[PDB]
DNA sequence: ATCAATATCCACCTGCAGATTCTACCAAAAGTGTATTTGGAAACTGCTCCATCAAAAGGCATGTTCAGCTGAACCAGCTGAACATGCCTTTTGATGGAGCAGTTTCCAAATACACTTTTGGTAGAATCTGCAGGTGGATATTGAT
DNA sequence: ATCAATATCCACCTGCAGATTCTACCAAAAGTGTATTTGGAAACTGCTCAACCAAAAGGCATGTTCAGCTGGTTCAGCTGAACATGCCTTTTGATGGAGCAGTTTCCAAATACACTTTTGGTAGAATCTGCAGGTGGATATTGAT
């Protein structure tokens, strides 16, 4: 019968694993494809350099890393460990992050 | 003899104000908030306009500066109509003369 | 020797395009500064205040007040979605908070 | 690509994410906000960006209207110049 | 036997009627004193104005308010009505105010 | 006989304000750790506006100076001058 | 016409004062700029610099590293709390996160 | 014949990096961010004394106003020993002329 | 507490991918001497600030009571972590030509500056009226029945 | 439903503190004219980007299993919300000198600004060496028992 680890232990393993490295964990072409898209509807044809898509990636991985710091915050805070929409949207409410 | 001079936007305010609402008045208090207000969103442009004047090497502030300035500080409708204001105005400038 | 004309009547403005541009001017924003700048700026400025103390004189009206005072300002600011994101993070002297009360701790309804 | 879109930000990058902000737990439903929350993100910052682009009369964004447009929202960008 | 509302009411009446009045809630000599205490330790024997007084009141009490707003949101979050000091902490921590 | 003058910032001053951010029920360890809070936050202002005084060769704290140290701490107030 | 010095040097600094006074100068910040503030400043910079570097080569050390990445720059960052104060809101490249799990979850 | 000349701290950083651990290199992209903080930090302190300077109708920026804008934007003993190098600094400099 | 099955370290080799150093030259640092503003020392002065009283009253410090609340088990779904298998978008390597970011040069138009000259702004004095308090009455709510 | 003790809305009145307007002095806003420099626009070029096929390969989709997570239910302290009571801390003039924030005027002193003379910093080319990548074993981590 096969080996089988209980549930949680291996998430803590990718949790060491990728804190304790620094590569990008979202793939550049679909991240490109999006802002290109979202690019699309202000103006047209436009261009980017590709340090500009991978400072965009720096910024929004930094940005959800932090987002899912407060969220888990606040679902430790409610006597849970599963984060919800609601965490978050207290997380971003808090912050003014108002959208 | 000795008396000093303090300006404030508080003349300009209340014109506007009686355009506006000819038949309503206005605390001191308030225009204080307004004159701080007005301040504020000055620094706010012309800060935002210098920075945008120094990325592209360039040493004047024109109309287009104070566009792009506005477009990026201000959302949606509020500076579409506050643009279109400013070119009207300018229009009008330039064509007085 | 033409009569004296104001930029802000040229411009058909009421704020003063000049003090402006003196302020420009004075204040280390930039070397030079054009022509068309304050007149842009200043319609800008009337404008907000034209659209401030509308929404100001509206909650007056509602309250039965005929003089604008703080308290307006800030129900005019926080009811409206652009201004609050403007002034996001201001705090209005004297200016309260909006009546909000959030909905489920106010009382039981089988009562 | 099923939409064209956000979409190609799939499940195990975003469970990738949350691991690396120590979440050890993620309900489905988190999947659909996040993106959201992605898209409202980047639209604010590239409309700057393009903002920047287009007052230079450029037809190609550079890294430093992106690093400017991010220092406005309060997210100041180290690395990639200025 | 003397009427006697529940409890809750008059908190509710008390909502109410602050959120709809304006004026200073806290007393204006202890905060005076507090400030000049604090002023000491930096710098002896400094003036203050009394405008500069009531502006750091009008900024200490939107402070708190704010506060108490996030950590009330914190509070239900929690299925509590309650609000416990690591309610506060979570708010403080959520907007970086560190300590 | 004073109570080290940081309680005169009394429970019941506590409980309205608490009362303005529509708080309904407060535990009794909250006051204390409320103190704590006001004073960091005093103290932060406090030095920033008497490090304005002190540039300025000012024996006299101005509300502009309060006005200032807020201003860099992000909570910028109205209603004062400037 | 005397020898050639340079103010870092006379200060007792590696950073360029001349350098950072033509910026100063250059930048809109003041109509004229006193001899004595881009000397301030330069040393201000310099220790400031000297105080990164140094945690982050002892970062390294710990890692049995000779070359300074960015991330031994976000571990010294961060594990120093007046660093982590004016850097509170500045995202560091490349730089990741503390090996931080709260304690809670961690197993039984 | 064209070539243009882009300026950065690379060297100053190297040369204080030797000084403090002589057996330790950098990668271009950390010193890269090396040379970002410096430039964000100059213009949040050139930032700050300008707006001092305005304040107090003043159109010199001292030693003075750096004193000042440091002690308000660094935390306590960063800023401490900060002043107290830049006080050394200024202090030799006035000698050695 | 020990075996089984993975995970990740402890340690080494190699060579190569950036990283350090060498050579050149020119653009910025630095020196010299003139011209120009500015910080500070001292005199004036009257506006505002700490300290004291004084009498009161309105908030608050203490004490008493009980009603919803808080935490705490128990458990019935239930849905969300892990793996297999297998299919495929993404990635790495090429290719290469097209558009334009970036540099250089020139000149009408834009704009600073010095002098002059009228006048809109602002401070204090003189109205004047909108709302802070006060009185009475009339619904409209809580809560025991 | 009933119904009695408080709270709040609303009509009306009153008068005075702050809003509004009037009248004066002048620092600042326009007008002329002249000197400065700079932004638009055209030419060029080689650095960078969009497209784009081939393959390989590591990542994602779907489906299955079942383990423990979460919300509904309920229950015994509990403790924090309202009142009553007395009291003492805070409010609001009034005084009333002390000191210091302006304000001006003078003058050494710090610093722009034109010109001249080097030389430190950076762009390209020539060496260099620390760790990315790969691998071989030696222990650390949990699941079932």
């Amino acid at each position: 019968k096969p080996h089988r680890y209980r549930p949680g232990t291996v998430a803590l393993r990718e949790i060491r694993r990728y804190q304790k490295s620094t590569e990008l964990l979202i793939r550049k072409l679909p991240f490109q494809r999006l802002v290109r898209e979202i690019a699309q509807d202000f103006k047209t044809d436009l261009r980017f350099q590709s340090s500009a898509v991978m400072a965009l990636q720096e910024a929004c991985e930094a940005y959800l890393v932090g987002l899912f710091e407060d969220t888990n915050l606040c679902a430790i805070h409610a006597k849970r460990v599963t984060i919800m929409p609601k965490d978050i949207q207290l997380a971003r409410r808090i912050r003014g992050e108002r959208a | 003899r000795k008396r000093s001079r303090k300006e404030s936007y508080s003349i300009y305010v209340y014109k506007v104000l009686k355009q506006v609402h000819p038949d309503t008045g206005i605390s001191s208090k308030a225009m204080g908030i307004m004159n701080s207000f007005v301040n504020d969103i000055f620094e706010r442009i012309a800060g935002e306009a210098s920075r945008l004047a120094h990325y592209n090497k360039r040493s004047t502030i024109t109309s287009r500066e104070i566009q792009t300035a506005v477009r990026l500080l201000l959302p949606g409708e509020l500076a579409k109509h506050a643009v279109s204001e400013g070119t009207k105005a300018v229009t009008k400038y330039t064509s007085a003369k | 020797r033409a009569k004296a004309k104001t930029r802000s009547s040229r411009a058909g403005l009421q704020f003063p395009v000049g003090r402006v541009h003196r302020l420009l001017r004075k204040g280390n924003y930039s070397e030079r500064v054009g022509a068309g700048a304050p007149v842009y700026l200043a319609a800008v400025l009337e404008y907000l205040t034209a659209e401030i103390l509308e929404l100001a004189g509206n909650a007056a009206r509602d309250n039965k007040k005929t003089r604008i005072i703080p308290r307006h300002l800030q129900l005019a600011i926080r009811n409206d979605e652009e201004l609050n994101k403007l002034l996001g993070r201001v705090t209005i002297a004297q200016g309260g908070v909006l009546p909000n009360i959030q909905a489920v701790l106010l009382p039981k309804k089988t009562e | 690509v099923l939409r064209d879109n956000i979409q190609g930000i799939t499940k195990p990058a975003i469970r990738r994410l949350a691991r690396r902000g120590g979440v050890k737990r993620i309900s489905g439903l988190i999947y659909e906000e996040t993106r959201g929350v992605l898209k409202v993100f980047l639209e604010n910052v590239i409309r700057d960006a393009v903002t920047y682009t287009e007052h230079a009369k450029r037809k190609t964004v550079t890294a430093m209207d992106v690093v400017y447009a991010l220092k406005r929202q309060g997210r100041t960008l180290y690395g990639f110049g200025g």
